[PDB]
């Protein structure tokens, strides 16, 4: 019964690969215990990409896998391709649970650097002839997970009610997201367009609805 | 193994119990017994209990102990780990798992619940296009503007339903116990906003929901 | 106080007791005295309260090994298995947090509390106690193993505690003595020590002033002086040897270990009977167990209802009459028989 | 508690607010103690000791009840069968309820019963039922059976008449020794006497989660059937029995099935036959009768020289026998 | 497999081994150990020699063989607890007692060696870690299944 | 004797051979103590009772 | 010896038994002939025979 403490990042580069071993507290994760080291991904994974202790586990793929490495159920994490980032769950086994902690970093380098564009809408006039008047910009496409999106509320830094679109967590190098600079009807005609300053992987542009 | 679809975004009043719901099929729902998950983000691997049930032994762990509590309908693999007593501490995955290859080798989608004692507008969908500058270029990201959803989902997507990945989808953020974001399907210039690229802007939690066209400015 | 049970003994330090009996004939200030006796148990688990931090360590663990306890000096501990009840035999230890200990003594006179680690060879006392165990059911003998019966006995708890009852750990006390000062012949010399320290001179600074440390007071005669010794911050309820004359009446908090709840006991059922019907009137022969009662009660408006000391190789006439008769004799449910 | 050492010098002794709080100024005590002296003088130094009478924590544990009895009433459960309806009615027997049958209205009671398990005072005791006389509430002797005054169970006060004895006490050792009564609740329960729950009068078997005597085997149960004809099998379908003739086959002197009775009869159709022959001598083994013939029945009779009067199917005879030893 | 030994006057006698002995390890059984001895006299006192009777006494050597006690064919007795697994991950190693290999599916269910084996496809209570014997046996198994 | 362990298995009842023999199987047996798995069911329980007075 | 359907789990070989009469015979024994011989008889028994028949 330990707590899953190891390596903060078990993981390796696009073709590389990170041995860790994340402690599950009495040993490596066993096979009759269960424990392993394998990245797993997030939203609520259900998934080991190494457990059993040899190997990988069910329900991951097998070179992100688990081991009897170091003090931990190990991580090693062979065969980092381009979507090897997630939880690389390294802990221990009790027989009715490999028992992991907070995770270590799975990393698998890949998707390089091709920032996101923001692409407007206005505060139009659908919300805001009720006062809803949102310039809504997908922040879309991103890569790296950097892009500053700003409030440019038609020259004017819109920054009551401004709400900037971020990136997704994914593995394949993607985010997507929708920033409005929400003003009212009378902050739609008071802020000339909808429109993000968006600096997206090093680029900073302007893109603008026609409000 | 365990086959294991997990329930959905949850939202928990105070008190309660909330069964992060698990479709364990494909496999033995035994074979693929009660393994929960209560993980959290700061929890990483979080404590839910393990079972593989062909002999029968599901258990919740230290962290499905307590508040956590493991049940289910487990012949198809149906499951609940549910956060007993869940109060607004209730906001966790109750995931599902299964004993098989001894850890959760079968494993769930996951439930994550938001659990709070407390009350939560409804999402209005509003018809956000693109501007009537460009917007039908080379694309036009149009959709359901998804204000104020609470609890859980309250969100934005694209095409009706159909046509809407690779859209731009913000999620909902807390404001004043709402959720706030947009779902505009993103099409051709054809497509958004002429075409039928819907957006359905929809908070459950008050159970609105507007699939309306997302189309240009004018 | 149960669950950190560190924190009620680090509240009050331990005291030492004034117990008469103590050894064959001496009785003083030793470890080895006995509050008070617990006896909530058809299973009889005697909760015996004990002087020292038993179940505590001397340095406040949680030390099950470290039996702690108290001398003039706050640790007079030993190890948890110096500690030894005797009550017409070794009885079986049961539990022990800090004052409470509860076990399973014998029949006997007087339970008998013994430390041994400095209280040579279990320096100790015997309160008395008529340590009987009341039985319940028709028979009468102290025997599990057979499956006889299943009966409610309310047991004693034998689980740690939270809080239950609230013994007053509180009274920072006082008490007599003599003997706390020291002083060569006009010096008066006291010292860092184990007593709570006020002086009383025939005049001064051992007469009035803090007593923690080193004071000299020149120009002082020996029948003058006099160290005194209080409690403080803690105590033992209400002082049984322990001559409380601290003026500040205050109680604080501590839990008896395990509390009873509704437990079961292993009834020993006997061999049930021969039956030998007359005319109108019944004789059941009993081969002997263990000794038990056997209660004949007639059927109807008021049948002869006696009860008999079922104790030997018998037989009893039960006479079953045309209203009949109940014939319990051990632990059967008693339905007797009619004419015939 | 602790005593008040004065030393020296005479401490107070003010009221507490103990049921039996006894403080005396035990003055004149020479304390020698262990640790630190509670005396540095000749005279004048004392204990104040005082002690108070307080209630058991097994309270909460067991109580003992003196219940002063109001009236009772029977509660029953009759297996009816009523014809092709067999059910058991469990209400209350008194007569006031009207028992809702499956077509029926039983109506069990007024039963006339005084025999009961009732005394003046009952006093309940872990299960333990007893016929004792509680005394007045508060007027106990010291030592009585029932010291403790317990208006509630969690009551405010406590009358007590097993008064502590406190003394002037033994010098040195800090003894403020209190002569106390003995223990009636020690005496009442242990030591108690043949409990009441025994020696059932009338024969019942009582038993209290409440304090009530089922299977008490007292009297006859009152009972009126409202019952119609609409229930019952009409007339015009019914095998139309004729040539009734009963047999004596064999004749038991107290056994229950007691008589073997082969009565014969030919019959116009099938059906059921009815058994309710119209002699208190007799029992009928059951209402069951089947197609005619001879049908063999437990003639039940506890009488010697029986002579039953039996009815089938809406015909009659007179079955004569003598019974066994 | 017998203790032969004179205790004290009684009805019930415990017996206790504490040498490796948990906290002393012992039971208590009921045994009604009265001295009924011969003669008018009540007591154990030897010493004034006035006393020749006959008497039943115990032997007091080793013995050659008198009549024997049956101790073969190391049965188990039911159990719950023999194996580890969770429910397709399944170790079986080496065991204090001789452990019958069993799962939920597939041919566990029986098999009294101490041997390292991962199984799949079967129960996670359904494990049947049984109980056997190899070059042992009880005498009758009183408790003893 | 040793009794026979049905987990499961509705086991026989055989005839006994000493003049003491009292022989029987008490069906529904739930054995579940610190000696190794024989009930490994709810069902098929039995425990072989069968005894010599000699 | 009535055996007896036995408890769960442990191997309670349930089996309710007779008295020891071999006991009772001799403990709860009458007061043996030898004493209240009538004749002054002189009862032993290595053969059973009165020697000092009176």
């Amino acid at each position: 019964q330990a707590v899953v403490t190891q390596e903060s990042a078990l993981t390796t580069s696009p073709g590389e690969t990170v041995t860790l071993t994340c402690r599950s507290n009495i040993g490596a994760v066993t096979s009759s215990n269960c424990a392993n080291w394998v990245q797993e991904k997030p939203d609520h994974f259900f998934t080991g990409l190494i457990g059993d202790t040899n190997n990988r586990r069910s329900g991951v793929p097998a070179r992100f896998s688990g081991s009897l490495i170091g003090d931990k159920a190990a991580l090693t994490i062979t065969g980092a391709q381009t979507e090897d980032e997630a939880i690389y769950f390294c802990a221990l086994w009790y027989n009715n649970l490999w028992v992991f902690g907070g995770g270590t970093k799975l990393t698998v380098l890949g998707q390089p650097k091709s920032s996101p564009s923001v692409t407007l809408f206005p505060p139009s006039s659908e919300e805001l002839e009720t006062n809803k008047a949102t310039l809504v910009c997908t922040i879309t496409d991103f890569y790296p997970g950097v892009v500053t999106v700003d409030w440019k509320v038609d020259g004017t830094p819109v920054t009551q009610g401004m709400e900037t679109t971020q990136p997704s967590k994914q593995s394949n190098n993607k985010y997507m997201a929708s920033s409005y600079l929400t003003l009212t009807a009378r902050a739609w005609e008071r802020h000339s367009s909808y429109s993000c300053q968006v600096t997206h992987e090093g680029h900073t542009v302007e893109k603008s609805l026609s409000r | 193994q365990i086959q294991l679809v997990q329930s959905g975004r949850e939202v928990k009043n105070p008190g309660e119990t909330v069964k992060i719901s698990c479709k364990a099929s494909g496999y033995t729902f035994t074979e693929y017994p009660m393994l929960w998950v209560k993980q959290a983000p700061g929890k990483g691997f979080r404590w839910m209990g393990l079972i593989y049930t062909n002999t029968g032994e599901p258990t919740y762990a230290e962290e499905f102990k307590g508040r956590f509590v493991f049940s289910l309908e487990i012949s198809a693999s149906t499951a609940y780990l549910q956060i007993n007593n869940l109060t607004n501490e209730d906001t966790a995955t109750y995931f599902c798992v299964r004993d098989y290859f001894i850890s959760l080798d079968y494993w769930g989608q996951g439930t994550t619940l938001t659990v709070s004692s407390a009350k939560t507008t409804a999402p209005s969908v509003y018809p956000l296009a693109p501007v009537c500058g460009g917007t039908t270029g080379s694309s036009v990201t149009l959709g359901c503007l998804v204000k104020g959803y609470f609890p859980e989902p309250v969100t934005l997507t694209w095409n009706s339903g159909s046509l809407s990945s690779g859209v731009h989808t913000f999620p909902a953020l807390l404001q004043s116990g709402l959720y706030t974001l947009s779902s505009s399907v993103t099409v051709t210039s054809n497509t958004w906003p002429s075409q039928t690229i819907t957006c359905n802007v929809a908070h459950p939690a008050s159970s609105t929901k507007v699939d309306k066209k997302i189309e240009s400015r004018r | 106080s149960t669950a950190n049970h560190f924190n009620a003994y680090k509240l009050t330090r331990p005291y030492v007791a004034y117990c008469a009996d103590c050894g064959m004939g001496h009785s003083c200030h030793s470890p080895a005295m006995i509050e008070n006796i617990q006896a909530d148990a058809t299973d009889g688990t005697l909760k015996i309260q004990f002087a020292s931090q038993i179940g505590l360590t001397k340095t406040d663990t949680h030390d099950h090994t470290k039996i702690r306890y108290a001398e003039g000096h706050d640790i007079a501990e030993a190890a948890r298995s110096t500690l030894k009840v005797h009550s017409s035999s070794e009885c079986t230890v049961t539990g022990t947090m800090g004052h409470f200990i509860l076990a399973k003594c014998p029949p006997g006179e007087r339970i008998s509390v013994s430390f041994v680690d400095s209280k040579n060879e279990h320096r100790t006392c015997r309160i008395a106690y008529h340590h009987e165990q009341r039985l319940i059911g028709r028979e009468r003998f102290t025997v599990r193993p057979h499956h006889g019966i299943e009966l409610p006995c309310t047991t004693y708890q034998l689980t740690t505690a939270e809080t239950s009852e609230e013994i007053d750990m509180h009274m920072p006390p006082d008490i007599p003595d003599r003997t706390i000062l020291s002083q060569q012949s006009g010096n008066v010399k006291i010292t860092v020590n184990g007593r709570t320290v006020r002086y009383s001179s025939s005049c001064g600074s051992q007469a009035v002033g803090t007593t923690t440390t080193d004071k000299t007071i020149n120009s002082c005669t020996v029948d003058k002086c006099q160290a005194y010794v209080t409690s403080h911050t803690k105590w033992q309820f209400n002082s049984p040897f322990v001559p409380r004359r601290m003026q500040a009446e205050r109680k604080g908090k501590v839990h008896i270990p395990f509390p009873l709840i509704n437990t079961t006991c292993r009834v020993p059922l006997a061999p049930e009977a021969l039956v030998r019907s007359g005319k109108r009137e019944a004789t059941l022969s009993l081969h002997p167990i263990h000794p038990t009662l056997l209660s004949y009660r007639t059927f109807g408006a008021e049948r002869v209802f006696d009860e008999q000391w079922i104790t030997a190789q018998t037989e009893v006439t039960i006479p079953v009459p045309v209203e009949g008769v109940e014939y319990q004799w051990g632990n059967h449910k008693p339905q007797r028989f009619v004419v015939a | 508690p602790s005593p008040y050492v004065k030393c020296c010098g005479t401490a107070e002794c003010r009221t507490q607010d103990k049921p039996e709080y006894k403080c005396a100024v035990f003055t004149g005590v020479y304390p020698f103690m262990w640790g630190g002296a509670y005396c540095f003088c000749d005279s004048e130094n004392t204990q104040m000791s005082e002690a108070y009478v307080e209630r058991a924590d097994v309270c909460k544990h067991d109580h003992a009840a003196a219940y002063r009895a109001h009236t009772a009433s029977l509660r029953a459960k009759i297996k009816v069968t009523y014809g092709t309806v067999n059910q058991t009615v469990e209400a209350y027997v008194n007569g006031d309820h009207a028992v809702t049958i499956a077509g029926t209205k039983f109506i069990f009671g007024p039963v006339s019963t005084p025999w009961t398990p009732f005394d003046t005072k009952i006093l309940v005791y872990k299960g333990e039922l007893y016929n004792q006389d509680f005394p007045r509430y508060g007027a106990g002797q010291p030592g009585r059976f029932g010291d403790i005054q317990s208006r509630t169970l969690d009551s405010r006060d406590l009358y007590a008449n097993t008064g502590l004895k406190l003394a002037r006490p033994a010098a040195g050792n800090i003894h403020v020794p209190y002569t106390q009564t003995p223990s009636g609740f020690k005496t009442w329960q242990k030591d108690r006497d043949s409990p009441l729950n025994a020696k059932a009068p009338f024969g019942c078997i009582i038993q209290t989660n409440p304090v009530r005597a089922m299977n008490c085997a007292v009297g006859n149960i009152p009972v009126s059937m409202d019952i119609a004809d609409s229930a019952f099998t009409r007339l015009t379908d019914a095998p139309v029995i004729s040539e009734l003739t009963c047999t004596v086959s064999t004749c038991t002197h107290s056994s229950d099935f007691g008589g073997i009775a082969v009565l014969s009869y030919k019959v116009e159709k099938s059906g059921r036959c009815d058994i309710h022959s119209h002699s208190n001598v007799a029992v009928l083994q059951e209402v069951s009768i089947e197609t005619e013939g001879r049908s063999v029945i437990h003639f039940s009779t506890a009488s010697a020289s029986p002579s039953f009067v039996v009815s089938v199917c809406s015909s009659r005879a007179t079955c004569t026998a003598k019974c066994e030893p």
